[PDB]
RNA sequence: ACUGAACUCCUCACACCCAAUUGGACCAAUCUAUCACCCUAUAGAAGAACUAAUGUUAGUAUAAGUAACAUGAAAACAUUCU
């Protein structure tokens, strides 16, 4: 019953860690992990935190590469709500449209 | 708390101890060697050593011959107490009895010991012997007390 | 150079060691008789130059092994290590007998031995080391002493206490070692061969050899350490507990050489001392 | 008071096995130099005592033997003679026990 | 009931090639329907274990529990037939490679109780099991030194993985 | 359950795919019977899919050997020197034709608890993270609170 | 292997030669030490206000009455000072105290039967081993070159002091000796139970308190009597003359120091401040040391006036 | 903003989470009829399946080597003594 139980909890823990993990680097590139996958997400990179963390321990240049591009479009996000109007979007800040 | 007490409980009290005393000491004085539990013997060795001292005051003193009258149960060893053994040791003033331990009681594996009075005429007890003035430390020692000796 | 010497010491000791085991081949059974005290009467079936009166020993008791010391085969002392060679009557002698002297004077030797083998392997390999002799004092002089002359650069240099300390390290180290003593009765032709570079060693071979009625020389390595006996040794040097190098001395006719006298004191793990009483030994010995 | 539960095999190896219970090895054995037989250093040779008992037993029968009969204690030293031997002048006035066998080696 | 310790001294092993290490002996001896308790014969054989065949005799020899005497028979006897039999050449070279002590085939009694109630005795008896080895004994497992203890400990630290990874 | 079953991680033969393709499995043994309902699926299988898987795998060798058994068997021999053996008995032609296509098409590593999805013998390609990575380096390596 | 002691192997001629050699070398020893302000004693300051000094380990011989001038008796225990030396010292920084510490070693005992490292202390010291060491707190004014020997003279008639030692081993005893527990009435019903404690904790709580008086092993620890006046001093024999009883049975050693009660703090102005050194002769101190209300033998029987 | 279910989506597969009760599909072993012949098949039967009834019998544990029990002393083991 425990084995069958743990599936679930299994899964819980690894997102868990992943995101455990996930801060960690963050945090050493001076991010938060609730501004990090946000901004990815803005950024429409759709790396889910099982790939974020394994990039985070073993490609560190790209973890920074993508902290980086997540500060860029938390920076843009704030500079658009500062200057809110018809101002041009930001280069990063535009979103490609599928039909 | 026993702090200070010199004598061990034996027997059903202090009578029946003092007659297991009683008993052990004259088969000592019959046997001239008697082995017996560690303890008992133990408690009986100064017994011994008053009766020798007792023998030793003469048969003419009263106060002995009643002493001896008590603790020899078996009357015909008075006169061996006062003719045979105080006599042997008139030249000692101590130490009549040798207690020696024995191998523990093969019924109820009990610490035992023989007592015998020295100068027996039974056979000498295996005796545990110092280590020869030959042996190497002793030599060593032997040369130390050689060169204090020359020193001095 | 002294490794060189060591290795090619070691090889001549194990050509004559086959040599004369090769020279007695199959198994020869000589009867050896405990006329011993105790146990009396067992007679042993041994095999000749092989079996040793530690195999006695070993068929007696473990007890044996432990507390004998020496042999008395025919009525002469033996190495409990040495090869009996016919059938013969032995008694095993421990430390702790009616008349310890022969085991005494075997002890008293093994351990002048140990202290020579320290002493050659202790200085550095600029400085010569030649051991002279090994004086068969006696142990009422409270030390053993072992006689070494050493390199003319050190004419003037007398050990420190950290000096002293370090040979009783070694000696020490040697004894955790726990060598044994292995001895042969060896020609004095290739006891020559063997201390050809030392004209201490030659010219005492040549007074053994004088001595005996034969050639026949006392031989015997503890490890890597051929040297010259004087007479029987212990069994092993963990036989030794407690062991000291006391002192040196350099001996009054010097204008020869230095004649410096290593004087130390030990005491088996039978007769072990207090720390006081080996102290006043201590003190004693550096005498 | 009753157990409340079964103690387990675990629980009662661990106090049966705790060297507290374990038999502990005695250092204090040792050959008897006479007869070579293994003693406690502080006891008494259990062979040689055995020996010294015997030949005790033996003498103390040719006591009663002479004696013939209860308390009839002598008031005289004792001296044990065995065959081929004589009395001394000290053994003179002195009850004689003779023995049918030659003087022990160890008895003196 | 079960006879296998006897039957083992009854192995024959092939003949060894002159370049292989000489092969131990190995004398097993026991002792069936001993009157004493399994439990209290364990102690005896905990003690004598792994000691050599003189150290257990003299140990044995002094100690005051009654399965000692019969120990001590049992390893004379091995002693015995090891020297006899199995090719030992010294008494002394032999060593308790095993000692155990087995439960023996009991009988039940009635123990009567104060109100006419009762209890099951159990007259018990034991085996005895010897394993002699011909050698000196095997030195005694030393103390692990703070040098190697911090070695595991280093070598457990160098073991880590990154878990839960690529 | 994994704490009571051994574990591998995942892993290939001898780096099956790099090079080339090779088919792990290589000998069949078919234990059928000519008599008995039990094998009555093996000897259908026997008489119309056996030559075509044959010869649709060259590089198996099969064994159809027809002796009296009560159940018959399928033995698959790896080239790893895993052998696995199933029972056939009492099952139909397309039971038996998927039990040993999947033989076929299984490695011969045993079938236990994996304790990855996936395994890189190369996992970093820019440096595995260590502690001095992401922290920037300081004038004549001074550590902090260093006076020189 | 086997356990030895210093007479195992050891000849009947050798063992009273070693008995002797030993005992002449202790005595001599302790006879060495007797000079010790000749020897390069440790500066000696003068007393001031916080300064503490090393104390004494005395044993206890006994007791005695003794009667002051009002007629008073009072019983006053004998302490004993015998081979008392300083022997080790340790600095404010070396024992990370607040004070320095000086060990002070007392009833010289056999070297058959120490630890070879104790053994090999005492050998540096160039003092045979004592049965007992203690440790004195101490400001750095009052330190002392080891091995200086201590003497009675050390206190002073007047003096108040603190005794500490082991109290007498009673074993494990029952609750109403142990602790003074009432126990139950002997006669009126009460089966099997006269001296055994009564609850020993409440129902709610479902334990036992830490620190339950329940039966167990008593006396046999340290403890220490406070503020004992000294009322005369030995110097021929080095015996103190406390007030009062002390701990522990007679012939037990007793640490022995100033008394720390705040009403005694600053007595020590007149005391001999590092130690009382007979080596000073400065003036030979009489046989006995009476306080000011202390009957001496010898004096006229006391009239109430 | 983010975290967060077995909710939902995602890749593949799906009969595969309610007590009493009810419907259904299979089935271990045994015997019988035919098979089979290193363990079986199709059927017919039935003393046809036990982690539980202070269940019954037997074995062995736990309590536990615990509670309890026993032999007056010496000796020549004649005998004497308490
Ligand atoms: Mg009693
Ligand atoms: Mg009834
Ligand atoms: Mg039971
Ligand atoms: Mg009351
Ligand atoms: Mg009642
Ligand atoms: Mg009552
Ligand atoms: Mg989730
Ligand atoms: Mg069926
Ligand atoms: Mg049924
Ligand atoms: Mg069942
Ligand atoms: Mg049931
Ligand atoms: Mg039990
Ligand atoms: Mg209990
Ligand atoms: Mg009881
Ligand atoms: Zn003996």
């Amino acid at each position: 019953v425990k084995c069958t139980k743990a599936r679930y909890l299994k899964k819980k823990n690894m997102r868990t860690l992943w995101i455990n993990r996930i801060t960690a680097a963050s945090q050493e590139h001076g991010l938060k992990y609730p501004a990090l996958i946000g901004n990815l997400v803005k950024c429409q990179v759709e790396l889910n935190r099982k790939v974020l963390a394994d990039l985070a321990i073993y490609e560190p240049k790209t973890f920074k590469s993508l902290a980086a591009l997540a500060s860029r479009r938390r920076h843009e996000g704030f500079a658009a709500a500062l200057g809110d109007g018809k101002e041009p979007e930001g280069i990063f800040s535009r979103v490609v449209q599928y039909h | 708390i026993s702090h200070g007490r010199v004598f061990r409980r034996m027997g059903l009290g202090p009578e029946s101890r003092i007659h297991l005393l009683r008993n052990l000491l004259t088969g000592l004085v019959r046997h001239e060697r008697i082995e017996a539990p560690w303890a008992r013997v133990d408690e009986m060795r100064g017994y011994a050593e008053k009766l020798i001292d007792y023998g030793k005051l003469g048969d003419t003193n009263e106060r002995a011959m009643r002493m001896a009258d008590f603790w020899l149960t078996e009357k015909d060893l008075i006169p061996k107490l006062f003719q045979v053994l105080a006599p042997r040791y008139k030249d000692q003033t101590g130490g009549y009895t040798r207690m020696l331990q024995i191998p523990n009681r093969s019924l109820d594996r009990a610490k035992m010991a023989v007592i015998e009075y020295k100068g027996n005429c039974l056979p000498p007890l295996p005796l545990p012997r110092r280590d020869s003035h030959l042996t190497l430390l002793n030599q060593l020692l032997q040369g130390l007390r050689q060169d204090l000796r020359q020193s001095q | 150079s002294p490794t060189e010497l060591t290795e090619m010491r070691n090889d001549l000791f194990n050509k004559e060691k086959a040599r004369q085991l090769s020279l007695t081949p199959r198994t020869e059974k000589i009867e050896v008789k405990h006329v011993g005290k105790t146990d009396p009467g067992t007679v042993f079936v041994m095999n000749k130059n092989i079996s040793t009166p530690y195999s006695c020993a070993m068929h007696l008791s473990e007890w044996y092994c432990r507390k004998s010391i020496l042999a008395l085969v025919d009525g002469q002392p033996w190495d409990m290590y040495k090869p009996l060679t016919k059938s013969c009557e032995i008694k095993f002698l421990t430390f702790k007998d009616c008349d310890p002297g022969e085991v005494n004077k075997a002890y008293w030797r093994s351990c002048a031995m140990m202290m020579g083998c320290v002493i050659e392997r202790a200085f550095k390999d600029e400085y010569m080391v030649n051991l002279v002799r090994a004086p068969e004092v006696p142990v009422i002089s409270g030390a053993f002493c072992y006689d070494v002359v050493l390199d003319s650069k050190l004419d003037e240099w007398m050990p420190t206490k950290e000096n002293l300390r370090s040979f009783t390290k070694d000696a020490h180290a040697l004894i955790y070692k726990d060598l044994p003593f292995e001895t042969l009765e060896v020609e004095a032709k290739v006891a020559l061969e063997i201390f050809q570079h030392s004209k201490y060693k030659v010219d005492f071979i040549e007074e053994k050899a004088s001595q005996n009625p034969e050639r026949i020389v006392k031989l015997h390595r503890i490890g890597d350490f051929i040297d010259v006996s004087e007479g029987p040794l212990i069994p092993r040097t963990s036989i030794c507990f407690q062991y000291e190098v006391s002192a040196v001395h350099n001996l009054q006719p010097t204008q020869p050489s230095l004649i410096r006298r290593f004087q130390g004191v030990s005491l088996p793990v039978h007769l072990r001392a207090h720390f006081t009483i080996w102290d006043k030994l201590l003190e004693r010995s550096r005498k | 008071a009753a157990p409340k539960n079964r103690r387990t095999i675990e629980v009662n190896r661990c106090r049966r096995r705790n060297p507290q219970k374990l038999i502990k090895v005695k250092n204090n054995i040792d050959v008897c130099p006479e007869c070579g037989h293994l003693k406690q250093k502080h006891v008494l040779c259990a062979y040689c005592y055995e020996k010294v008992c015997k030949e005790t037993a033996e003498i103390r029968r040719q006591i009663g033997k002479q004696e013939g009969g209860p308390f009839k204690a002598p008031t005289i030293e004792t001296v044990v003679l065995y065959t081929g031997e004589t009395p001394s002048e000290q053994d003179q006035g002195k009850r004689i026990i003779e023995r049918d066998r030659k003087r022990p080696s160890w008895f003196t | 009931i079960s006879r296998k310790w006897e039957k083992k001294n009854k192995i024959v092993y092939p003949p060894q090639l002159p370049g292989e290490p000489r092969r131990p002996a190995e004398i097993y001896h026991c002792r069936r329907q001993i009157k004493y308790s399994k439990d209290k014969m364990w102690y005896l054989a905990k003690l004598i274990r792994g000691m050599s065949i003189d150290q257990a005799l003299a140990q044995l020899e002094f100690n005051d529990k009654k399965g000692a005497k019969i120990i001590k028979e049992v390893l004379l006897e091995a002693q015995d037939m090891a020297v006899r039999d199995h090719n030992v050449e010294f008494r002394s070279n032999l060593y308790i490679a095993e000692s155990t002590s087995g439960r023996g085939q009991c009988l039940k009694r009635i123990r009567y109780h104060g109100r006419g109630r009762f209890g099951i005795m159990e007259k018990v008896y034991c085996h005895y099991f010897v394993k002699l080895v011909e050698g000196p004994p095997p030195p005694p497992e030393p103390p692990k030194t703070a040098v190697a203890h911090a070695k595991e400990y280093i070598q457990q630290l160098r073991s880590r993985t990154i878990v839960h990874t690529l | 359950t994994a704490r009571g079953t051994p574990s591998r991680f995942l892993a290939s033969v001898l780096h099956n795919g790099l090079g080339r393709y090779v088919q792990q499995l290589q000998r069949l043994s078919f234990s059928v019977s000519r008599d008995g309902a039990s094998s009555r699926g093996a000897r259908e299988f026997v008489e119309r899919e056996v030559i075509d898987f044959a010869r649709r795998n060259p590089g198996v060798v099969i064994y159809v050997n027809s002796r009296p058994c009560c159940v018959p068997r399928v033995v698959a021999e790896y080239l790893n020197g895993a052998v696995r053996e199933e029972s056939i008995h009492c099952k139909s032609v397309e039971e038996i034709s998927t039990l040993v296509q999947k033989l076929a098409d299984q490695s011969g590593l045993d079938v236990i608890r994996i304790r990855k999805p996936f395994h890189t013998d190369n996992p970093s390609i820019q440096g595995q993270w260590h502690p001095f990575t992401n922290k920037p380096t300081t004038f004549r390596g001074l550590r902090p609170r260093e006076v020189q | 292997k086997s356990g030895t002691w210093w007479d195992e192997h050891l000849s009947e001629e050798n063992v009273p030669f070693i008995k002797q050699l030993v005992s002449d070398e202790d005595k001599a020893q302790l006879a060495s030490k007797l000079c010790p302000l000749k020897d390069e004693p440790w500066p000696i300051h003068p007393w001031e206000p916080g300064s503490f000094r090393v104390g004494l380990i005395a044993l206890k011989l006994g007791m005695m009455p003794l009667w002051t001038k009002d007629g008073q008796k009072h019983v006053v225990t004998l302490l004993q000072v015998q081979d008392c030396h300083v022997l080790k010292y340790t600095s404010k920084e070396n024992c990370n105290g607040k004070m320095a510490t000086l060990s002070v070693g007392g009833k010289t005992v056999s070297r058959f039967r120490k630890a070879t490292s104790i053994l090999e202390f005492y050998r540096e010291l160039g003092l045979p081993p004592k049965q007992t060491v203690k440790i004195f707190n101490i400001t750095d004014n009052a330190a002392i070159k080891p091995g200086t020997p201590l003497y009675a003279a050390h206190f002073r008639p007047g003096q108040y002091v603190d005794v500490t030692a082991k109290t007498i081993g009673k074993g494990f005893q029952g609750v109403m000796k142990r602790w003074g527990f009432k126990g139950q009435p002997a006669t009126h019903g009460q089966t099997k139970t006269h001296r055994r404690p009564g609850a020993v904790a409440t129902g709610d709580i479902g334990r036992v308190w830490p620190g339950t008086k329940m039966p167990g092993k008593m006396g046999n620890i340290y403890r220490t009597e406070y503020g004992l006046k000294v009322w005369r001093i030995n110097t021929k024999h080095n015996i103190i003359y406390v007030n009062g009883s002390v701990p522990g049975h007679k012939n037990c050693l007793v640490k022995v120091k100033d008394s720390k009660l705040p009403a005694y703090k600053d007595l020590g102005k007149n005391l001999p401040f590092p130690t009382y050194f007979p080596d000073g002769d400065e003036e030979e101190l009489p046989e006995d040391l009476y306080d000011e209300n202390v009957c001496q033998p010898g004096a006229p029987s006391i009239t109430f006036a």
